[PDB]
């Protein structure tokens, strides 16, 4: 009852057998904007199927010497589907997300991941190492795309903050003895009712192994990690020509 | 439900039972292709093995939604996930897994429940569809099914590295047929004596 | 006319926030109730599953034998007003006689709390904050000595002319506010509203402010939202000639009428720059202390 | 929940066809009423504006002096059944002894009304048509002579095996229909339903049937919708040996239970091909006749 | 009252001073499809603003020796806006159209156009001229684009049918003494409730001058003709990858 | 393994609309499938054979 789950939104559908319960980020569901909070006068558009469905990004690999990854949302979908081809036309954007993660393994493998959702995860460089040299992170590390970007110093999450306290955010684990997936639902987290989808990046998904993968020879070494996600309650406003960036 | 011959490559009389099932083995994990087939029952292909595809030979037009059920004859200690997709008409055959995804798709985890049901809904400008073939009658093509790897085929020491999947094609409750006719397959050479 | 059915049953147009939870009062800690021994199956609070990402629910009553305890310990000092409404240093402005920083008797300070880490690390626990404030100004020579000198302050909002000198015309302060004050008097002290266009001060912005081909020479505008740059704070020694006395001016902020959102982790590496979370890489000290053996203190 | 207002007042989900007009009966022409002379301003039915693209509304009463006339002239013979339900030639099938077309005693004819222009030009006034039918078959030698010969007909729908010979196995007609008939008997005659997948037979399709890079070698499929190719009509002389007599078979169509849509103009140039509106370009004859002077008959 | 008119749909708006009344093609308004007529089961999407607005195609010129033009709908909009970038994704399409035409001139100019809407306007070639040579029209004459295509034999409309009878369709004129525009509204005309937007082309707009343009020297010779149009009640179904053609 | 067919439907796998199906099932019956004549025999009565 708590293990088996199904997720049907749009034309698409997900099944899973060895799962856990579902999480709702910060204790509430997505929503469309109120006429009181809102400020813009133009009538939005709300497709409700062509955008609110499961998109599948890219399939990583989990070796024994792996460190971690992150993805920025909603940057991941700005070149993918009728979602992306609306977000280029319009200027204002609002949405939620459901986020599903896959990693399977047998009953001889062992490991644990941490699947967390952090709003406004600014990236910070190392200041040249000495501390004095001021630097800034390039464009391909702040909006790396759908292909993700790998961490170098995961103990501080590349921002001077520990990973030991990342559970205060909406988190889940993937202990390969117990489960094989993590489902997280998130509302729209921002101070402003609408905001751009290309410049601003509202939150970042992280996937960091704590206990490393391990097995014995004769067993399958390739242990992929796949990332699936779906917009929800998507609105758009400010129509004009398409802007890549 | 009746078995579907996705693996219709062999011809010789010893390996004809191999048509019934297609394998899945262990791979790198890049999201790669395993099998494809059309959703056209009355057309020459996998669907001729069925009792559905043989009763649509005695009827021209059809309608309704279809259903294709798969089943996994692997070991209990094996795991994996797959991305089944339905690519409607017009669109070409997907080259990668990140293109078939944009259509109707299902994801299935290997487990106790050893099966999953893909459903091929009714997407058509017409209420009815006469059967399809190469020419101008590809105006009535149904689409494509295109199976992919989502994570990998994982298995421990001691178990086999390769497994087999069996498929099972059928219809739903909104299927109909009309304008009865005679089939193409007339199973007679000369005189039955 | 909405005559179709998929439009009637539609979930579109839902301005309501489905909340699973609901707040409750708690002026005191919880009163521990009495328990006794239990030797049953099925019932098993100790065994949790943390993969779900929720905290435990086991308690003292359901693990051991307790007594009744009527707890009267308040929870009033852990609030945000009782945690933030405590003044701290946020800035310094020097007006020396002869030097290199500000020798001509004036100085401009860009309003930014992020320069001292006792107060920065308290706010950087949260992401979005909505607060009034109460600044306070302490003037003194370097020796601490108190001198008979007149001073002027002027809040320069955005889009207004920044003064470029001591004898400038921006000091008429017809529309801008200002504070004349002496050093023989007590500290100056005024109140401040919530001045942003947005609905909250976000201490963390993940994005760029502008559109464009983001080249490497324009990566210094990463983490810059202009909905927090609340302007400039000017100060000068009143007169036509230079002063007889050096001066230093210290600025203290006290937050009140606070609301906060989005808990997130806490800094463990030393701060280096402003508007920038950078850390030293060759000097990553651990979060805390260390020892020699897991089996020994 | 539809809590916003732009969703409540929305026009989405309107399965209703707002019709400005509404049909009325007219079993007879209109009865001309009486009129008299009028010498008023403002009122002026003669002056129209045709830029709007609507027809005139002036009448005999409002332009001259008329009398009362009680018109009893029916409008029943201008209907569609009374205009279309009149048989006409649609096909011919030859089964000669020795020639080049069909010498082996069988023939396949692709069901297509568009081969004779008396009946094609009546239907090509409309675009979409929904009709039952009643075919009729007239068999005869070239001299008109009547001979004692047996014949078989077989409706071959789409997707069915077309016969390739006179002694074939497709003639068992277990599931397909068929009509045995002799020439000494009267004409054969049967009824037909509306057999399309669509909701109407469109005599004009502006498009291609398939997707693809439309090259010049696949432009012969312009104007081809397979929702009109209703199959094939086969015929042969029954036997194992060849016949003693030549034959010709003529097919007549009679439409009934008709509904039509989309009036459009009428052909004025000679037809050349099938499924193809092409015309001769160097031989564009006018729509009608001609004369020498506009000022003279 | 009948001369001045305004047309507000979407973010856009049209004014005009010397116009005429509005036409409704074949006597009824557009509509969304009924649950009885329809056959497909998938839930459509109905943006209602991003697609249902005025698009402007291209600006022709009207000399004295001009013959005519045509445009095929809805081919004109398959590369233009969130409309086109939905019509490539999906497979099924339904819509109406409002169609507005511009041509201005002073009170010394004279001429008349005919602005007609013909469903299923197949194009026919000349059969080599002799009549025997079977030919077919190329792809750039059946789906010429938004840049339009010019007629060669307008008396027969390039299909063996006169132009004298084109008024039985929804027609308007632009007599430069009287008016300066023509507004035509059209419902969805097809036997099938949904149909593709790339292969099929439901109707063709025609613009043929009957009385030729004429003026005197010293007067402005350039007399453009602009074509504006708006989708209405647009639906889409059958989501998948984008198909150019 | 039970040997029974599936029960999943369009409604419980994806998002559908309302559709009022009027497609008859009368031509799939047995009389409408079998009551169509066909050849079952041949009898020859030649002169000399
Ligand atoms: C007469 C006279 N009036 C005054 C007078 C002077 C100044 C006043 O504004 C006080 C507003 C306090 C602003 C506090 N915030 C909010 C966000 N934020 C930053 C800064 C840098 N980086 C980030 N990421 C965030 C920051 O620093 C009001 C009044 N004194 O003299
Ligand atoms: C026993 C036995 N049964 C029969 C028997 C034989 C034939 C029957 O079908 C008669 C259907 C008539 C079809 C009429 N249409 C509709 C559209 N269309 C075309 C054709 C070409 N181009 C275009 N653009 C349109 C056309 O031609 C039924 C019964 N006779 O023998």
């Amino acid at each position: 009852s708590d293990r088996v789950a199904q997720l049907t939104i749009g034309n698409s559908t997900i099944t899973t057998q060895e799962a856990a319960n579902i999480i709702v980020g910060y204790g509430e569901w997505p929503s469309y904007c109120s006429d009181s909070d809102a400020t813009a006068v133009d009538k939005p558009t709300r497709p409700d199927v062509s955008v609110n469905r499961f998109y599948t990004l890219d399939t990583k690999l989990w070796e024994k010497s792996s460190k971690g990854w992150y993805w920025k949302f909603p940057d991941v979908l700005t070149e993918t589907g009728v979602f992306g081809q609306n977000a280029q036309f319009h200027y204002l954007y609002r949405s939620g997300f459901c986020i599903h993660v896959q990693c399977n393994a047998s009953k001889f493998h062992q490991g644990a991941l941490l699947v967390a959702v952090l709003p406004e995860y600014v990236i910070g460089t190392v200041a040249g190492g000495t501390g004095t040299e001021d630097t800034h992170p390039p464009y391909k590390q702040t909006q790396p795309g759908a292909d993700g970007f790998e961490l170098q110093h995961p103990y501080v999450l590349d921002a001077g903050i520990p990973i030991s306290q990342l559970t205060v955010c909406p988190h889940q684990w993937i202990n390969l003895r117990t489960n094989n997936c993590a489902t997280i639902i998130v509302p729209y987290i921002n101070a402003l009712p609408f905001d751009s989808a290309l410049n601003h990046c509202n939150f970042g998904l992280l996937v960091v192994p704590i206990s490393p993968l391990d097995y014995d020879q004769g067993a399958t070494p390739v242990i992929p990690i796949t990332i699936t996600l779906a917009p929800m309650c998507s609105e758009f406003a400010g129509l004009r020509q398409a802007v890549t960036q | 439900e009746t078995i579907l011959e996705v693996n219709n490559v062999p011809t010789n009389a010893t390996s004809l039972m191999e048509r019934l099932r297609f394998p899945v083995s262990a791979q790198a994990g890049k999201g790669e292709l395993c099998a494809v087939f059309r959703a056209d029952p009355g057309r020459n292909g996998p669907w001729q093995s069925t009792l559905l595809g043989q009763l649509c030979g005695y009827y021209t037009q059809w309608s309704g939604s279809l259903e294709v059920t798969f089943m996994f004859t692997g070991s209990f200690m094996a795991t994996g996930k797959m991305l089944i997709a339905y690519t409607p008409p017009g669109g070409p055959l997907p080259k990668d897994r990140a293109t078939a995804m944009l259509g109707t798709h299902v994801i299935w985890d290997f487990g106790l429940q050893s099966s999953v049901t893909l459903v091929i809904p009714w997407i058509s400008n017409t209420h009815y569809r006469a059967h399809a073939r190469d020419g101008v009658f590809d105006y009535y093509t149904t689409g494509l099914v295109s199976i992919w790897y989502q994570t990998n085929y994982v298995v421990p020491i001691g178990a086999p590295n390769t497994a087999y999947i069996i498929a099972l094609a059928a219809a739903q409750k909104n299927f109909t047929m009309k304008l009865c006719k005679d089939a193409s397959d007339i199973l007679q050479t000369g005189t039955i004596q | 006319g909405d005559r179709v059915a998929d439009v009637i049953e539609s979930s579109i147009g839902d301005s309501v926030s489905r909340a699973l939870t609901h707040a409750l009062p708690a002026p005191t800690g919880q009163n521990t109730q009495v328990s006794s021994h239990r030797l049953d199956t099925g019932k098993v609070p100790a065994l949790q599953a943390a993969e779900i990402g929720a905290s435990s629910n086991a308690s003292d009553e359901s693990m051991i034998e307790t007594r009744c305890v009527l707890n009267s310990h308040s929870t009033a000092e852990t609030t945000l007003d009782s945690f933030f409404s405590r003044a701290g240093l946020v800035g310094e402005i020097d007006l020396p006689l002869k030097g290199t920083t500000n020798p001509n008797g004036y100085a401009n300070w860009d309003i930014d709390i992020t320069g001292y880490a006792q107060m920065r690390r308290k706010v950087e626990l949260f992401t979005y904050m909505r607060f009034d404030a109460e600044f306070t100004f302490v003037a003194c020579t370097p020796t601490g000595e108190v001198v008979p000198q007149l001073l002027q302050y002027m809040f320069v909002p955005p889009g207004a002319p920044k003064p470029d000198s001591r004898e400038s015309l921006a000091w008429q302060t017809a529309t801008n506010p200002s504070v004349f004050v002496k050093l023989s008097d007590p500290p100056a002290q005024v109140s401040v509203p919530f001045m942003s266009p947005a609905s909250a001060y976000q201490w963390f912005y993940d994005g760029y402010p502008t559109f464009g081909e983001h080249k490497q020479e324009k990566d210094l505008e990463y983490g810059a939202m202009p909905n927090n740059m609340m302007g400039t704070f000017s100060v000068r020694t009143v007169g036509t000639s230079k002063s007889k006395y050096p001066l230093v001016v210290r600025i203290y902020m006290r937050m009140k009428h606070v609301r906060a959102w989005i808990p997130r982790p806490m800094r463990n590496q030393n701060y280096l720059f402003k508007a920038n979370p950078n850390y030293a890489g060759n000097s990553i000290k651990p979060t805390g202390a260390s020892r020699t053996a897991i089996t020994t203190l």
